């Protein structure tokens, strides 16, 4: 009954004897926010600084890292429920109106907020910082972490962790010393009850500074995640950003080595498992690399491959929004993993079910706002059947 | 042969011991009585008749 | 036949050139190969044979 | 013409930005150019990796004393 104890002695037990209700529960762990795309990098050709009506042009011609941006784990939980699954969110919010509103936001989405703790003496999504002028450059230091980054290990809901067959978290929690300590306890509990660990990187702005520095931080959480989702930019940044850029810019001097190279299409390079060896480990049951919704490069210990997808943000130019697309594809993966255990060891069914995740991401790009337009399961299933020939579904 | 995949349309530009380099070409079927616009080896741009 | 073998030949001016040529080859084998990579992106017939 | 006759000798003081070299401190493709005499001007085409491609390897070539082994090289 002690969340902060070592998950090796007596479990939390309680009076759960009847079978859990299908579909299997999924726990999404971390901060709760609306919108708040974490993956931020420097991009060229900016639009007008003031005229935000022109910024739609960067939605249908997006930065390559922002093709299918991820979000807070709440978006994954909300999108997972709309896909038919059951999701429970674990985190801490303040006692102010926003904390009530955020919890109300997840409650209306049928997301189990029993794992959400309330910090009365805190302001939701509010970080108090001190501005210091160091070496002639203005900087800031986190005086007090927000309640999202202030979930103690003793506040974990073991009932959620025991039922949750998949435990999901982002790399944003790794930017908080309090949450990083709490995360490993939650992972330890989840492994004890048999749940799978899902690691959706979604590297925030600080973690893009250096490859060596970032890999050191990710190292501990990477080695204990059964399922890992990364984007193409994240995967290349972790291995070698410059090397893969040189391959894309390479053009044969005299003639193409094959007919397809003459077409000079977009480079949908499928990384070999040898290039994945530095990031691979024994417990990694599945790794997916998402080039937006265009390519889903999946990797398993037994096999690997790529699932081709599409994107049509231009079909609705005035209501297209890339935000939350990465959450939708992640939620689509967990939706099918909890219902098709054969996926981890059957490549044919792995591609078919991943197309559901592709279709979910496509719909999520057609509406302004992430949680506002997360696709329904029937909407996602219909798009999958329309987009793909019946042999692929 | 049976094992080798099909050859894309074009002209054999380079012949080597094992591999062959092809310059891409697009054949257009023309019936008798048609009028070919342009002399031999004349440069045609996209959209030119 | 036997009287036509190499040991009956002078070839000294050419032999001295071979002595100079071999010395130059050793001191420039690596230097020339690096220049080929630096300037010629892809190997083509007529370019320096490099690599394996 | 005849660079002597260059009032550009005073052109630098006008709107020019030539460096005095005392304080100043991909695309590929072969030329496919031929002379069509009906134009009196040679026309140009570019052969690059977007036009010429390599067909995969296959076996299409079918071959029909005080000395060292024969080796391709100069004779003198
Ligand atoms: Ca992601
Ligand atoms: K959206």
């Amino acid at each position: 009954t002690n969340p902060d104890s070592d998950p090796a002695l007596v479990d939390y037990d309680d009076g759960i004897d009847f079978p859990y209700d299908d579909p299997p529960l999924v726990c999404c762990f971390g901060a709760v926010q609306k919108e708040f795309v974490p993956v931020v990098r420097v991009h060229d050709n900016p639009m007008h600084p003031d005229i935000y009506s022109q910024w739609k042009m960067l939605q249908w011609d997006p930065p390559e890292f922002g093709r299918a941006p991820g979000g807070p784990p709440s978006n994954v939980a909300i999108s997972h429920v709309r896909l038919g699954g059951r999701a429970a969110f674990m985190g801490k919010v303040g006692g102010d109106d926003y904390g009530e509103e955020l919890v109300l936001m997840m409650n209306k989405e049928r997301v189990q907020t029993r794992g959400v703790k309330f910090d009365e003496g805190a302001s939701t999504a509010c970080t108090r910082v001190k501005i210091k002028f160091e070496d002639g450059k203005m900087k800031a230091e986190t005086v007090k972490e927000p309640p999202e980054d202030s979930l103690l290990a003793s506040e974990l809901n073991l009932a959620v962790l025991k039922e949750a067959r998949i435990f999901h978290f982002n790399s944003e929690v790794l930017t908080s010393p309090t949450m990083e300590s709490t995360l490993f306890k939650a992972i330890q509990w989840s492994k004890k009850f048999g749940g799978l660990i899902f690691f959706d990187l979604n590297l925030p702005l600080p973690l893009w500074r250096s490859r060596n520095e970032t890999r050191k931080l990710i190292k501990k959480s990477w080695d204990e995640a059964n399922i890992i989702e990364v984007s193409q930019q994240e995967l290349e940044f972790l291995l070698d950003e410059e090397y893969y850029e040189r391959r894309r810019n390479y053009t044969p001097q005299y003639f193409a080595e094959d007919f397809e190279q003459t077409k000079n299409r977009r480079d949908y390079y499928h990384y070999t498992p040898e290039e994945i060896k530095p990031l691979w480990h024994d417990d990694l049951k599945l790794l997916v690399v998402t080039d937006g919704t265009l390519r889903l490069h999946y990797y398993t210990p037994k096999f690997d491959g790529v699932v081709v997808g599409t994107e049509d943000v231009l079909i609705t130019p005035f209501t297209c929004d890339r935000t939350g697309s990465g959450d939708a594809v992640v939620a689509g993966i967990m939706r099918k993993l909890t219902t098709c255990p054969e996926m981890f060891e059957d490549q044919d069914v792995l591609e078919r079910q991943l197309r559901f995740a592709v279709a979910a991401g496509i719909i999520s790009q057609w509406t302004i706002g992430a949680v506002r337009g997360f696709p329904t399961e029937s909407a996602t299933q219909n798009l999958k059947e329309q987009v793909y020939v019946p042999s692929m579904w | 042969a049976k094992k080798e995949p099909y050859l894309k349309s074009g002209q054999v530009l380079i012949v080597q011991r094992d591999s062959v380099v092809i310059r891409s070409a697009k054949p257009y079927l023309a019936t008798p009585g048609a009028k070919v616009h342009g002399h031999y080896r004349e440069i045609l741009y996209e959209g030119d008749t | 036949g036997e009287d036509a073998t190499v040991d009956k030949m002078c070839l000294e001016r050419f032999k001295v050139f071979l002595k100079q040529y071999n010395e130059w080859v050793e001191a420039n084998k690596d230097r020339l190969e690096e220049d080929s990579y630096k300037y010629d992106q892809d190997f083509y017939p007529g370019r320096r044979i490099r690599g394996k | 013409i005849r660079k002597r006759n260059n009032p550009p000798d005073s052109g630098l003081i006008s709107a020019d930005s030539m460096n005095p070299f005392y304080s100043i401190s991909q695309n590929h493709g072969t030329i496919r150019m031929f002379l069509n005499r009906n134009k009196e001007s040679q026309s140009l085409l570019i052969l690059s990796s977007s036009n010429c491609f390599r067909i995969g390897p296959f076996n299409h070539v079918k071959y029909h004393l005080i000395t060292i082994k024969n080796s391709s090289g100069p004779l003198g």
